[PDB]
């Protein structure tokens, strides 16, 4: 009915859940649930924006419309 | 009444669960988490039972002092925010009895079934009450636990609220 | 719209994914002490991580009596009206 | 900081000195406690599962309640020095702390208005 | 249904979705930019405010010590 | 004036038609909650009719 | 599916 | 119901004390009756004073709304103590320092408010100034006298 | 606020009391002093129907503000001109208290500066 | 810590007759056994204008034209605001021009 | 309809429309519109009630109470004149209580109709309505709920004796 | 009055001519018919009130309170005929006589003209209320409730006996047109205190003033349904409407002899409105909540102004459908569960849908939400005590909120949280039980549109 995806690409290298097995490594310890949180830190979960860039969301196209928006009217104001 | 490696692993999970309430995200809960287990390991093996009945003891102190003022609750969880949501939907069985017989018609097959399962009930009960009766002691039940049906085709005595309770998402 | 075998297909799937477990030698039928080197501190552990895996809370009265995958699979089953 | 128990927070069980102080007869007391709630546990269920019963489990524990909060208060009651002083500052105070609060506003009100030093100007609903 | 859920992965998103949030993320961005363009005399200030420690004793009829 | 005054109540007597059915004269409990919102929405249309008048 | 929905009754 | 297991007067013997036990179902060391003051009280048992939100949730209580067994005794003050009522669960923090941090809390405020009243913030401007006599007729003075005029002039 | 810190934390018998103030003549240092001129009579504040507060020395450019929004709608961005015509009167009535906080601190302090030459 | 094999068994015995009780809460195909593009989203809504906003505004007119207006008192405006420069329709009155400004 | 005089209303001075701008007003189209589409259709109806109402005119009257001897000329216990006396008082009461609401809904309705101006512009209202309450409330304030001609009378003899003493000693 | 008092009489013949199955059609049928006629007591005048003849006459206070008389006989039938069904024949035509005897007795009482001829009938309706009482209560108590119920009342009206015989032979009449013409001022003396006293305390009883109110709680919680809704509902009002009338003759000595009395019922209600609280017993909850609402009423007659005599009048009728409600909605669960606890069913709301609304619309004019005439009359009474003195707006503002508290706190316990689980005969609500309490709440909410009806003279 529902298809899970292979347990085995589950994998904490390339994650901070890496840093944090190195962190218990010094230690002497060691973290056995870091795979069962991997899926959070990879795929289309892997990069999140910043605070900033979640504000500046859409400024880009906002910016490109303000430009011609402005543009036009100085090309009016000049006839 | 709980014993004390009862008190102890209640300890252990009621302190993990306070303590992913304050890291909050998953890789500084997991490096915290297994120096809290560390912790639990370190006096596994403690034999003098004094002593480790003034760890245990310490171990809550420590754990009331540091407690999240606010942790989180599993939505359904008493204390929860859908805790008992649902109850207002919950409808005992004994209501269709009640129905008017133009509401039952338009159910035919549901009625059918459901007048099985009171036949079975009728049947059955007599039945329930002498094993309860011949496998309690003289002075009566010493603990709440039931027992299972013994013989084939009896049911287990006290079955009927159980098997017939609401549904948890009953619409 | 849980199912029998959805719910044993994700409590195995939490399982292998504990460092301690072999994901080999586990079955439905595995207890966690006899079969698999377990102690009751790891039994916490893997009841607190079937809560959040389905999302809902085993008291402890219930939980310290789950020690194989299918009892786990047979109490959400239950709490959760699953007959299929 | 050790816990410090009102009326209105209770101390938590985990924080109890008693709560590890287990012994024999502590044990034994705990027993007895759940064989009371077992015998009367079983004595409900027999009746909330009789499939022939329909109606209400009178339960002697709620008449008993209710009974207690009403009809056995006054054949206990005593008249001592603490309920004869309760009655009367709880039953005759007030009565005589409001008279004294309303007839003093009463008072200076109408030696206001027989002076003329009350401004009623547009009061001609009473 | 139409968005089919996932197990550990990122959801299924819409194309339409994904464009009316740009959409109108770009508004806000439009608005304000615009808005700032013609007005921002409503965010830095509408008039200048003085100095009154410049204004001349004369200006404000201050006569002088011996008078 | 007219059609001031008469707008404006008019809004407040919209908003009121849904309860009144409710007394089922004419009832269809297929989408009463579509009922509900088409009747706010109309209502905040006929408002903005009396909000012009103030305005102007 | 569907499943009866158990409710008192509403004829009267 | 029989009088005999219903409430009854205030237990002078330790016979009376284990017979109001058996009827309250209760064991003979787990009942005291309330003091025997002129109250009314008899000999109901006297419970521990705590909310019902204190018991526990996950017990299969025979009324899980008020989480009370069938047959076992009620507190005197059950209807006080129900979920919706007063609660008397331990707390976070002590009961007496919240009461000193709330109570600390309103009294600075109060102060700072009677301080911020006697020293207002304002600017560095005159009075607003209006014409017609400060609008002497607006402001509805009487128009068949006449007030002293308020003159304004420029600077 | 520096104004607040001078009173409250300086010398008050020398920063003007904003409750009180003006306490000099208006003609103490100002020889032929004119007077405000009132543009707007009262009958026509009157059936303007101005709220009293905006009954000022500015009114006149409320007004005509007022009759251009009427005339304009329902094209609402009409009239900045007349808005900021008002808002500028204002402004300028604005500046003119300003000034008489700051004349009668400069005359307070040539007082008590005056009173140190009758007593030193 | 572990189920006995009796509360084992138990707990296998309800598991199914509860699993059957929930079975049997579904409805068979038959049940219930009742008794017996654009334009198209033009006519709901020009039905529903008429219903709720033509005949109870003919309602209301009808109402404060013929029996509320016909007392007094009853619908108080605020009279309109005259500016100077304005034309008086009821009279014809020309209301003059304020002064003239000073420059600013 | 109402008589003017007793609800009187200033003379409405409405400007005429004197636009300053290019775009067409709505609301001057759905003004139209409304006149067209509500109040056409609404003056038909009335129009038809109307005509039926004038085919069967029928008259009603506003009853008129003759005077009769008030309870100052009534002996005491005569309860025949004192009834007479203590009706018509009644009336007169209920009278005056509709008096006060007359000059109450003047001012109210001089406040709303001002506007802004309405401190100023409605004076006269509101000296009518404070000489008005002051006549009511020497007439009937403090009577109490079983008050009479008899209570009423009393309590203008007080007032009268009053005003004498301090007339007197003035 | 005849054109009420003879047809009220013929429903005895009527019962007793029944056929023996149509004994409650019948007279439920004829009592409403008699209830309709009833309207046309509603010629009342500006100045006049009604004077049919030397015995009866009708003003803006009887009328509404002979409204709601005989409004209640059918509903109290109604109410009766399910729990009486068992019983015999005769004895039920016994019961209906009783219920048609105290309706010509409480019509006769509230239209006399002579304050002795009031006395009598305002008495005699003891006889058929305690007889109800104590021979169709369902418990012990109910031959206690019987004692105290007599001999409170007893008490206080004995004296006023004496006190009528006296003003009658000291003013020569007791007619109540005559006394408003012949009343003169009453003096200061110790003579005029007992007089005072005697002539008020009857009435202060049956309120029941608090303090005298020990025998409400008691009769309510003994007493059958009908018994409960003509004693919530009118017998109450006799003491209201018997200081209406009677305080015309104690002026002006009532300026100071009121407040041990307001006092009183102004911390009274206080009181009574906090026991609400904490009470176990449905019923018993109820009948505290009369004793705080006619706390107001003792109040507002007693400053004697004329918002406070409208307020008066008007919380009378409104606590009368209202209270008489709600002893109908709790004795309809009492006939499923047996019990008047009212911890023992909850949830109901899950099993009786509609008959949680009728709950829901008790409670919110228990409560006076507005613009129900139960608000008015609060209003009006507190608009009018705040012009007595201020302070008083503390104590009726508290009281507000208490009666907020009470009203929901019986709602929620009762109505909603999960329902009790071995409680299983909780039957469908009838078309009958349904049907009294439309019967109350629609003519109380209807009331809204035109409440001048029901505010008596001072209108
Ligand atoms: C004024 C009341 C006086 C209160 C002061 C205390 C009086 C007192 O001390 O009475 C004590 C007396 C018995 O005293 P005691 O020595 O304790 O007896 C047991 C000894 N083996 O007790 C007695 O037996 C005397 C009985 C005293 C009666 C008290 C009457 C007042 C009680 C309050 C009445 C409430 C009135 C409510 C008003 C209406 C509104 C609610
Ligand atoms: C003027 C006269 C004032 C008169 C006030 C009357 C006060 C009545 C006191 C309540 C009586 C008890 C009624 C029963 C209500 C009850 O017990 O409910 C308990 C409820 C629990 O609430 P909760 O903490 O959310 O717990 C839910 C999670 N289990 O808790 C509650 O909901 C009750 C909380 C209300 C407590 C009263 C608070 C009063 C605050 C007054 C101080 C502020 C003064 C005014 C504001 C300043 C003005 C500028
Ligand atoms: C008077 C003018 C009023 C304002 C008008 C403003 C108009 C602006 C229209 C913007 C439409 C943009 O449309 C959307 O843009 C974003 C830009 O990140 C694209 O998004 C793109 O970058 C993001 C990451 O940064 C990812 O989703 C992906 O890499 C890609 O899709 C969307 O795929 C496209 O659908
Ligand atoms: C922008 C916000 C503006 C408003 C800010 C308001 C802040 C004012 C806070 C006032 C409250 C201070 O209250 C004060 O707290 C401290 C800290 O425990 C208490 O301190 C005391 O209790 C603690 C803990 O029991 C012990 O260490 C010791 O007994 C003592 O230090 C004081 O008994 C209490 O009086
Ligand atoms: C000279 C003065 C004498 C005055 C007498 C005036 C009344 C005379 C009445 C005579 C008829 C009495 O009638 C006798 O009693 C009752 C009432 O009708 C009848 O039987 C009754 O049964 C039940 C009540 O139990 C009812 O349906 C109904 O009241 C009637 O049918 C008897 O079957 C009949 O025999
Ligand atoms: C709320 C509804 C109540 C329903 C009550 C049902 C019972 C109805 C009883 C009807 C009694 C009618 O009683 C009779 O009516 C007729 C009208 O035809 C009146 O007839 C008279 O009325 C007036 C009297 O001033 C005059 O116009 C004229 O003398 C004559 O028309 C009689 O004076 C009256 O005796
Ligand atoms: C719930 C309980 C309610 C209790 C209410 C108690 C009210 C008490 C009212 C006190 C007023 C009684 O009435 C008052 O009595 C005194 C005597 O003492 C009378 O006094 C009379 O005889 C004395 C002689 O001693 C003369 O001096 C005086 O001139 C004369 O008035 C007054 O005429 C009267 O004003
Ligand atoms: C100068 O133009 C005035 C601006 C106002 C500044 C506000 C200062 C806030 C200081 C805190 C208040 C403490 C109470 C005395």
């Amino acid at each position: 009915k529902m298809e899970l995806p292979d347990y085995k690409q589950w994998k904490i290298e390339g994650t901070p859940l890496e840093t944090v097995q190195e962190k218990l490594a010094a230690r002497g310890l060691r973290d056995p649930w870091g795979r069962n949180e991997a899926w959070r830190y990879m795929g289309g979960f892997a990069n999140n924006v910043s605070f900033v860039g979640a504000l500046l969301k859409g400024f880009k196209w906002g910016f490109a419309a303000f430009v011609v928006a402005i543009g036009a009217e100085y090309y009016l104001e000049s006839q | 009444y709980l014993t004390h490696q009862q008190k102890v692993l209640r300890l252990y999970k009621r302190a993990l669960r306070h303590l992913e309430s304050w890291c909050i995200h998953r890789d500084k809960y997991r490096y915290f988490a297994c120096l809290l287990r560390a912790r639990f390991d370190e006096h596994k093996n403690e034999k003098d039972m004094v002593k480790a009945t003034q760890l245990l003891r310490e171990a809550e102190e420590e754990f009331w002092h540091g407690q999240h003022p606010q942790p989180y609750i599993f939505p359904e969880s008493p204390g929860g925010t859908s805790y008992e949501r649902y109850e207002c939907y919950k409808v005992p069985e004994w209501c269709l009895d009640d129905w008017h017989p133009s509401e039952k018609a338009m159910y035919p097959d549901y009625f059918a079934k459901r007048e099985q399962w009171k036949k079975l009930r009728r049947e059955s009960w007599e039945r329930e009450v002498k094993q309860l009766q011949e496998e309690t002691p003289v002075g009566g039940p010493r603990t709440e636990a039931l027992p299972p049906a013994r013989k084939q085709g009896d049911l287990p005595p006290l079955w009927w609220h159980i098997v017939t309770r609401p549904r948890e998402r009953p619409m | 719209p849980l199912t029998l075998e959805g719910i044993k297909d994700r409590v195995l799937y939490v399982l292998k994914l504990y460092d301690k477990i072999d994901p080999e030698k586990l079955s439905v039928n595995s207890h966690f002490m006899k079969d698999l080197g377990l102690d009751s501190l790891d039994q916490v552990e893997i009841i607190m991580a079937m809560e959040d895996e389905f999302g809902f809370e085993i008291p402890d009265i219930d939980a310290e009596k789950l020690m194989c995958p299918q009892e786990i699979v047979d109490y959400i089953a239950d709490k959760k009206d699953v007959y299929e | 900081p050790k816990y410090e128990a009102s009326r209105l927070s209770s101390l938590p069980t985990t924080l109890d000195p008693a709560e590890y102080d287990i012994s024999s007869e502590t044990r034994k007391a705990q027993a007895e406690r759940l064989a009371i709630r077992s015998r009367l546990k079983r004595e409900y269920q027999l009746q909330y599962y009789d499939p022939s019963r329909r109606g209400v489990i009178e339960d002697p524990a709620l008449v008993r309640w209710t009974y207690a909060r009403s009809a056995n208060i006054y054949p206990n009651f005593r008249p001592n020095t603490k309920t004869s002083l309760l009655g009367a500052l709880f039953g005759i105070g007030p009565l005589v702390f409001w008279y004294y609060v309303f007839k003093t506003d009463r008072d200076r009100k109408e030696k206001l208005i027989q002076e003329g030093k009350l401004d009623r100007t547009f009061n001609i609903s009473y | 249904a139409h968005i089919e859920p996932r197990y550990r992965q990122f959801p299924q998103l819409t194309r339409s979705q994904v464009i009316q949030a740009e959409f109108f993320s770009a508004t806000m961005w439009f608005w304000i930019l615009w808005r700032f363009w013609h007005d921002s005399d409503a965010v830095l200030g509408h008039f200048p405010y003085p100095d009154p420690s410049q204004w001349t004793d004369e200006e404000l009829g201050i006569p002088p010590d011996d008078e | 004036m007219n059609m001031f005054s008469s707008l404006s109540l008019v809004t407040l007597l919209l908003l009121t038609m849904p309860i009144m059915m409710m007394s089922f004269n004419t009832y269809k409990p297929s989408n009463y909650p579509l009922y509900v919102k088409t009747a706010i929405s109309y209502a905040f249309i006929t408002s903005m009719i009396p909000t012009m008048m103030f305005i102007h | 599916k569907r499943l009866f929905i158990i409710k008192p009754s509403g004829f009267y | 119901i029989t009088k005999d297991m219903l409430p009854g007067p205030y237990p002078k013997t330790p016979e009376e004390r284990a017979a109001a036990a058996k009827k309250y179902n209760m064991r003979v060391e787990d009942y005291e009756p309330y003091p025997d003051d002129g109250t009314g009280y008899g000999d109901y048992p006297k419970l521990p004073d705590r909310s019902q939100q204190e018991r526990d949730p996950w017990y299969d209580w025979d009324h899980p709304d008020l989480r009370l067994n069938w047959g076992e005794p009620m507190h005197w003050d059950l209807d006080m103590y129900i979920r919706n009522r007063v609660d008397t669960s331990p707390t976070p923090v002590n009961w007496n320092l919240m009461c000193k941090h709330l109570f600390g809390f309103v009294a600075f405020m109060l102060f700072m408010f009677w301080v911020g009243e006697t020293y207002p913030a304002y600017q560095p401007v005159g009075p607003k100034q209006y014409p017609y006599n400060n609008l002497y007729l607006e402001r509805g003075g009487d128009p068949n006298k006449e007030p002293e005029p308020v003159v304004h002039y420029e600077i | 606020g520096a104004h607040l810190a001078r009173r409250y934390l300086g010398d008050a018998s020398v920063e003007p009391d904003p409750l009180r103030m003006p306490t000099f003549p208006p003609d103490y240092g100002f020889p032929e002093r004119k007077e405000r001129e009132m543009v707007a009579t009262q009958q026509e504040m009157n059936d303007a129907q101005l709220v009293l507060q905006q009954r000022d020395y500015c009114a006149h450019y409320l007004i005509r503000f007022l009759k251009c929004k009427r005339d304009s709608f329902p094209n609402f961005l009409a009239c900045k001109h007349e808005r900021h015509d008002w808002d500028y009167c204002e402004h300028l009535d604005y500046v003119k208290r300003m000034k008489e906080f700051e004349r009668e601190r400069r005359l307070l302090q040539r007082k008590k500066r005056r009173e140190q030459r009758e007593a030193d | 810590s572990g189920y006995t094999p009796e509360e084992k068994l138990r707990l296998q015995q309800l598991r199914e007759l509860r699993r059957r009780w929930l079975k049997d809460q579904e409805l068979s195909p038959r049940e219930p056994v009742l008794p017996p593009n654009v334009i198209y989203k033009t006519y709901r809504h020009s039905i529903f204008a008429f219903t709720h906003v033509l005949i109870p505004v003919w309602i209301i007119h009808y109402y404060l034209k013929y029996h509320v207006t016909t007392k007094p008192y009853t619908i108080v405006e605020k009279k309109p605001r005259i500016f100077p420069g304005d034309t008086i329709l009821e009279t014809g009155e020309v209301i003059p021009p304020m002064k003239e400004f000073p420059d600013q | 309809s109402w008589d003017k005089d007793v609800y009187p209303e200033p003379p409405r001075r409405t400007p005429a429309p004197s636009p300053q701008t290019s775009l067409p007003n709505p609301i001057t189209y759905l003004t139209k519109a409304f006149d067209l589409l509500v109040d056409r259709p609404v003056t038909l109806v009335r129009e038809f009630i109307e005509r039926q109402h004038a085919k069967n005119k029928y008259y009603y009257y506003h009853r008129e109470f003759r005077r009769v001897p008030d309870i100052t000329e009534c002996q005491e216990k005569d309860v025949l004149c004192m009834f007479e006396a203590e009706m018509q008082w009644r009336r007169d009461y209920k009278v005056d209580q509709e008096i006060v609401n007359i000059i109450q809904e003047r001012l109210k309705a001089c406040q709303q109709r001002e506007g802004e101006s309405h401190r100023q512009n409605c004076a006269k209202e509101l000296e009518q309505f404070t000489q008005v309450v002051k006549a009511y409330q020497d007439r009937y304030h403090d009577l109490g709920a079983h008050y009479s001609a008899r209570k009423c009378l009393a309590k203008q003899k007080q007032r009268m004796l009053a005003e004498r003493k301090a007339a007197k000693e003035a | 009055m005849l054109k009420y008092i003879i047809p009220t009489i013929m429903l005895m013949p009527l019962t007793w001519l029944s056929k023996n199955n149509m004994i409650w059609v019948n007279s439920t049928a004829h009592s409403l018919l008699i209830s309709f006629t009833s309207l046309l007591l509603m010629n009342q005048f500006g100045d006049n009130s009604l004077n049919f003849s030397l015995l009866f006459f009708s003003d803006s206070l009887s009328t509404p309170l002979l409204i709601l008389t005989m409004w209640l006989l059918p509903l109290m039938l109604m109410a009766s005929q399910h729990h009486l069904s068992k019983e015999n024949l005769t004895r039920k035509k016994l019961f209906i006589t009783m219920l048609i005897s105290l309706q010509l007795f409480l019509i006769m009482t509230f239209t006399a003209m002579e304050l002795i001829l009031f006395y009598i009938l305002f008495e005699a309706t003891l006889v058929p209320t305690l007889i109800i009482i104590t021979r169709w209560g369902n418990q012990t108590e109910r031959l206690n409730a019987g004692l105290y119920f007599l001999f409170y009342t007893l008490a206080g009206s004995l004296p006023l006996l004496v006190a009528l015989i006296y003003i009658q032979n000291t003013v020569g009449s007791l007619n109540f047109l005559m006394l408003q013409y012949w009343v003169q001022p009453v003096h200061n003396s110790w003579s005029n205190v007992f007089m005072w006293l005697a002539c008020m305390m009857a009435f202060m009883v049956k309120m029941p003033l608090y303090g005298l109110h020990l025998w409400l709680p008691k009769a309510h919680v003994e007493a059958p349904i009908a018994g409960s809704m003509v004693l919530a509902a009118v017998l109450l009002k006799l003491g209201g409407y018997g200081m209406l009338r009677i305080t015309l003759i104690l002026n002006p000595m009532t300026d100071f002899m009121a407040y041990p009395f307001i006092m009183l019922s102004l911390w009274g209600m206080i009181m009574t409105s906090s026991i609400c609280l904490r009470q176990t017993d449905l019923k018993s909850l109820i009948a505290y909540s009369s004793v705080s609402h006619m706390a107001l009423v003792i109040v507002a007659i007693l400053i004697q102004t004329p918002w406070s005599y409208m307020g008066a009048t008007a919380l009378m009728i409104a606590h009368g459908l209202t209270s008489s409600m709600l002893f109908c909605l709790a004795n309809s669960n009492y006939e499923r569960i047996h019990s008047r606890t009212m911890i023992l069913a909850r949830g109901l709301q899950t099993l009786l849908p509609l008959m949680a609304t009728w709950w829901l619309l008790a409670s919110l004019t228990n409560l006076a939400l507005p613009p129900t005439i139960n608000l008015i009359g609060e209003l009006f009474v507190v608009m009018s005590t705040f012009s007595w003195s201020n302070i008083t707006i503390i104590l009726m503002g508290v009281n507000m909120v208490i009666t907020a508290l009470y009203s929901l706190y019986m709602l929620i316990m009762t109505q909603r949280g999960k329902y009790t689980y071995h409680i299983n005969n909780i039957s469908p609500s009838f078309t009958r039980e349904n049907a009294l309490m439309s019967l109350h709440i629609l003519p109380l909410l209807l009331l809204t549109l035109n409440p001048k009806i029901i505010l008596g003279p001072l209108y």
